[PDB]
């Protein structure tokens, strides 16, 4: 019956940011805090509410008594980029809080576009799938319209947004868009066209079969 | 120093028992200064503790898990598991390692010291069907991929060149397809002056169905 606030916050690079903790019941025996990276397992970075990991970068410090705590990094890096989580050992039980995300904003970055054909491999399934890339961007929404002999499409294309880049704080975009072989065949002309704020006009990438 | 390596299967079936075991490096379990065991993360949720098991023989769990789950442990293997009866899909979580530090002497102080890499683990009445890959050819900056396509369940892995190619390196969070499969892309920006010259190789594993391939990436 923990619980942390707030669930998340964005910060840019340099800012100074604050995440709390309420634990379950007064502490009596230590509480801890973690970091989880992207996709990876979470860290222990503060023990018995303050005292550093060794190896932890002095930026990181944590406070608080009672049932209330807190967790501060003094100057956030953008490889900070993590779920922060509060621990405690209590009437012989470990909790963990709901966790608080922190994430950079940082300012606007056109995208750069490639757009890829299936290959003659994808092609024997009796399927095609053709790709259109969005490379290092912000902020991350961006718009992509896929467009077959300028037919444009729907009900028919998948995407999927990167973690937040760990160095440059951006994201990048792939949109599949999923054809039979018959449909892929049946067109001549691919393309994928991109609409995003740090442009000053839409962009299209394209191929054509041969 | 100390680590944990993850191990066991990244599927289950509803009704049946997930066994998961870890493996200690960089030290011996053997220690009064640790107490070991499991976390879970069910996908898009926190972190729940399941239990812990101390070398000599002794246990404690989450009360929520304690009548379905079983945490043992072996001093001469230096490795200790973890076994939760009656899976359903709500255990879809990944597992995690973690050794946990006694702080001080002789109090309830404690940290969790070293973590794991997590295990996916799905509980599912669907086959183990792994992946197809197909290379996303290009033809300045180039950039050049991989597509992932059609696999259950999702612990998948994808690197470039055995680990070499690392900087331009992104790759996407699994997409669920309408088919009820996943589909997953990687991809990496090269200089158009590589494109051709240098050569460019997808590493892509899928533990449950034993699906290891490699796919060349050639501009057109």
């Amino acid at each position: 019956q923990m619980t942390q606030s707030p669930s998340s916050l964005s910060a840019s690079v340099g800012d100074r940011v604050t995440i709390t903790c309420q634990a379950s019941q007064v502490i009596s025996n230590y509480l801890n805090w973690y970091q989880q990276k992207p996709g990876k397992a979470p860290k222990l970075l503060i023990y018995d509410t303050s005292n550093l990991k060794t190896g932890v970068p002095s930026r990181f410090s944590g406070s608080g008594s009672g049932t209330d705590f807190t967790f501060t990094i003094s100057s956030l890096q953008p490889e900070d980029i993590a779920t922060y989580y509060c621990q405690q050992y209590e009437n012989l039980q470990f909790t963990f809080g709901p966790g608080t995300k922190v994430d950079i904003k940082r300012t606007v970055a056109a995208p750069s576009v490639f757009i890829f054909p299936p290959s003659d491999e994808q092609l024997k399934s009796g399927t095609a799938s053709v790709v259109c890339l969005l490379n290092n961007f912000y902020p991350r929404e961006a718009k992509v319209q896929w467009k077959v002999d300028n037919a444009l499409q729907s009900g028919n294309s998948q995407e999927s947004v990167t973690e937040q880049d760990s160095k440059d704080s951006t994201y990048s975009l792939s949109s599949t868009l999923t054809l039979s072989k018959a449909d892929y065949e049946k067109h001549k002309v691919y393309a994928c066209e991109v609409t995003h704020q740090g442009l000053s006009s839409p962009v299209t990438k394209s191929f054509n079969r041969g | 120093q100390l680590q944990l390596q993850e191990s066991g299967p990244g599927l289950v079936k509803p009704s049946e028992t997930l066994s998961l075991t870890c493996t200690v490096s960089g030290g011996s379990i053997s220690s009064s200064s640790y107490y070991w065991g499991w976390i879970r993360q069910p996908p898009g949720k926190g972190l729940e503790w399941i239990g812990s098991v101390y070398y000599s023989g002794g246990a404690s769990y989450n009360p929520s898990l304690k009548s379905r789950a079983t945490i043992s442990v072996d001093t001469s293997k230096n490795q200790f598991s973890l076994n939760l009866d009656s899976v359903s899909a709500a255990d879809t979580a990944i597992y995690y390692c973690a050794s946990i530090a006694a702080a001080g002497s002789f109090y309830y102080y404690y940290y969790m010291d070293v973590w794991g890499k997590g295990s996916t683990v799905t509980v599912s009445s669907a086959s183990t069907k792994g992946p197809s890959v197909f290379p996303l050819a290009p033809s300045g900056t180039a950039a050049l991929g991989c597509l992932v396509k059609d696999y259950f369940p999702e612990p998948v892995t994808v690197s470039w060149n055995s680990g070499a190619l690392t900087s331009g390196v992104h790759t996407f969070p699994a997409v669920l397809q309408s088919s009820g499969l996943y589909s997953l892309s990687s991809v990496v920006t090269v200089p158009s002056s590589s494109l051709g010259t240098q050569t460019y190789i997808c590493n892509v594993n899928h533990k449950p169905s034993n699906t290891k391939v490699d796919k060349k990436v050639e501009p057109k």
